[PDB]
């Protein structure tokens, strides 16, 4: 009874707003509401989803806090929820792509190889949670970047290299609220848009290029995300919900060890890539 | 940290950890304008909504490392986080709330102890930890580091190292005052004995000698 | 006679919205109020708590002060 | 530095105390405009706002700790603060106004005056602390 | 510094002190324009208002210690 | 009675720059409706574009956010 004359309500409403606009008027919550019937997602995000379909039912034009909410509801709902790409770990075919992606670099392979066996066998107890994360260390000109298209597409899984280096804070890789002129999602969470499915690879880039200003540094923020223990718990400013980042696969390069922060030292090993001899540089300038 | 936590649980009271040293910037204890919405930005309101109950057990990493000199000094940035006599209620000078702290354990932790500010330094007592002989570094590798490494690594019962082995590793493959970077090397044999595992898998044990340490 | 229209039916629609609305809505002013009232709670803070509550019942949406009261 | 306590606590007088060591800058001693952002006064004024009172007794530890290299001098502007004369108009760049700073007690320490710059030794008096034979630590020793 | 003072009261003027020691910015000395948020005036055409006459006696104390190249 | 008369000042004046504005009404609007459409924009931001031109349509002239759309 309550459901049918809310039902007249809701209609009354719709009336109204149609006679407004010149057009329905409120064509905008009819998407949406449409939208919010897509794959997914936990009771606790939709909860927090229809608190602000329901409020650009006041004003329409405007305001800078009203605006937000149409932003908002179009960005929440289009992130991967439960869509997962067909893994394989599979030490003999792994190996094969990496060798065609590439020429010569057996060591740097070889320990690859061993981070993913590990990876492989620990589906119990710590399935990485202390595993130590990788991270590339050597000169520019080395390859580096075209190693993580190489093992990313050796898992069917989406590169997407998303680049630090000139971070001013930690309150860019989180986002930041939605009711204020800046309304802006994760780097991370826009980062999480651009991929089809929930467990892409990220690669990042010189991640020993930190901050001197706003006040702090960005060593905070940044280890929530790195550590598996922590990024089933990672939470930004602008979504709110709880995001699960546990089932990605993080690949790191930076250039020199002697400026990344401890408590990230403290979470991973270093594979050094050391430079090229002149048949390996000719071998690669024939091939590629 | 491991003493620390050692500690805390003896008590059975919570424990949690407090990163310093790694200010750039003088004053982020402090508690200044408006950046943050809260009349906190510091560290310890954080912690203490981080732990549920009134009386913590709260560790400080390097208090010793805060000499940056940039547009101030954070060894200038510290006096009222502790001492309770003032800490009955918190204070930044510029930016606080007041809020009991007479309820809670400190600890701290510090590398080199002649950088403390001087009021900080006489309100303190220091217990001074030297470093390790090699002996003690092969009953910890035994007894407490390589059980650790072969369980998360998935192996837990088919590899197995030798005193021979842990002292050659210690000999020849470490140098340093502690026991960090002995327990890398003891995590990439375990590593290497999956990737065999998984190229190719034994039964049983297999132990490993002294000759195969450069194997691994 | 459109003016005074508009001013009819755009009032109207706000009322039916407040109608359509018991407990006063969503209300996260007597949520906050319930939070300020089941926990703890020493007095010059009850008093700083009851002060900014009266700071977020003036002005409701448009300006960030708001939301800077109501997360502060 | 507990003989300026006992000095404070036996004449009923407010004690504060400030740490001169380490200080690199001579905006801490008079702040900032107003303009900037940041923008506080110096720790005298902070000093003087603890405590209630015009004439309290304060501490200035280790003055023959301060430096000068680019960072700053703030040597040149305790040449205000302690001048005998000319302390009663002291201002600060936060506070434009002037400021009365003659009814307080200043109590300084150091080790050794070789490193205080000369015009800055010039405005206080010496008193020097001789240091304990061993009867005398024996007594310390047994009654305090 | 005593001379200024005794000086200024013997020819019946007014009198400021400026102390100079110390001073390292340039925005003392002029001001900032009036675009900027809590922008003001330098010393002197402060001190010129304290005063309230064309014609006083401005004591520049320590004019040697003017601190050189960290912003100007 | 004052900003009553001057409400009906700027009605008046809106329905005689309705009749010389436009044959019919304001006829840049229309010359707008046009040259979005003549230029090579894209589509995504045609349809943004035409969707503040529709927004705009039904505003009232000499409005502080008239002019920041008719500016866009
Ligand atoms: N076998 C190879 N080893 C290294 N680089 C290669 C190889 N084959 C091709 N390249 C090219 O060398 C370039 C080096 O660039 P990049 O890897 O981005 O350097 P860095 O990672 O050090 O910034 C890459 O664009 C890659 O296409």
């Amino acid at each position: 009874d309550t459901n049918q004359r809310e039902y007249y309500l809701r209609e009354q409403m719709k009336a109204i707003q149609k006679e407004l606009g010149g057009e329905d008027g409120l064509s905008d919550l009819e998407a949406l509401r449409k939208k919010i019937e897509e794959v997914g997602m936990p009771e606790a995000v939709k909860t927090k989803a229809l608190k602000e379909l329901d409020r650009l039912e006041r004003m329409q034009q405007g305001s800078p806090e009203a605006t937000v909410a149409r932003t908002y509801l179009d960005w929440l709902t289009e992130v991967p929820w439960s869509k997962a790409d067909p893994e394989v770990l599979d030490i003999n075919h792994t190996r094969q792509v990496l060798d065609e992606d590439h020429y010569g670099l057996k060591d740097v392979k070889e320990r690859i190889l061993e981070y993913l066996a590990v990876r492989q066998l620990t589906q119990g107890l710590d399935v990485r949670n202390k595993a130590p994360i990788l991270v590339l260390v050597g000169p520019p000109g080395v390859g580096k970047t075209s190693l993580g298209r190489s093992i990313a597409r050796s898992m069917n899984r989406k590169f997407h290299r998303i680049s630090l280096g000139g971070v001013r804070d930690e309150a860019e890789i989180r986002g930041h609220r939605r009711t204020y002129i800046g309304a802006m999602p994760g780097k991370l969470i826009h980062a999480m848009k651009q991929v089809g499915v929930i467990n892409p690879v990220i690669l990042l880039d010189e991640i020993d290029k930190m901050s001197s200003d706003w006040r702090g540094d960005p060593a905070s923020a940044m280890l929530e995300v790195l550590d598996p223990e922590q990024n089933n718990t990672f939470t930004d400013h602008y979504l709110d919900v709880p995001y699960d980042l546990s089932k990605v696969f993080f690949i790191t390069t930076a250039n020199t060890l002697q400026t990344i922060p401890r408590p990230l030292l403290d979470r991973m090993e270093v594979i050094e890539i050391p430079g090229y001899t002149n048949m390996e540089k000719q071998a690669i300038a024939r091939q590629y | 940290t491991s003493l620390g936590r050692s500690i805390a649980r003896s008590m059975n009271r919570k424990f949690h950890r407090i990163s310093l040293g790694g200010v750039r910037d003088e004053a982020e204890i402090r508690g200044h304008r408006r950046t943050y919405i809260g009349a906190m930005p510091g560290k310890l309101i954080h912690a203490m909504k981080q732990v549920g109950v009134i009386n913590p057990v709260i560790l400080l990493d390097e208090i010793d490392k805060m000499s940056s000199d940039w547009r101030g000094d954070p060894a200038s940035a510290m006096l009222e986080v502790l001492d309770p006599e003032q800490n009955n209620t918190f204070t930044d000078h510029y930016l606080d709330v007041p809020y009991d702290l007479s309820k809670v354990f400190f600890i701290t932790t510090a590398n080199t102890l002649q950088t403390i500010p001087r009021p900080l330094l006489d309100r303190m007592e220091v217990i001074e930890i030297p470093g390790y002989t090699n002996m003690e570094k092969q009953a910890i590798a035994r007894q407490y580091l390589w059980p650790k490494q072969v369980r998360e690594s998935g192996m837990e019962g088919r590899i197995e190292v030798t005193d021979a082995a842990i002292l050659r590793v210690i000999s020849e493959y470490t140098r340093e005052a502690g026991v960090r970077g002995l327990e890398r090397e003891l995590g990439k044999i375990a590593r290497k004995g999956a990737k065999f595992w998984l190229e190719g898998a034994w039964e049983g044990l297999r132990t490993i000698d002294a000759s195969d340490i450069p194997t691994y």
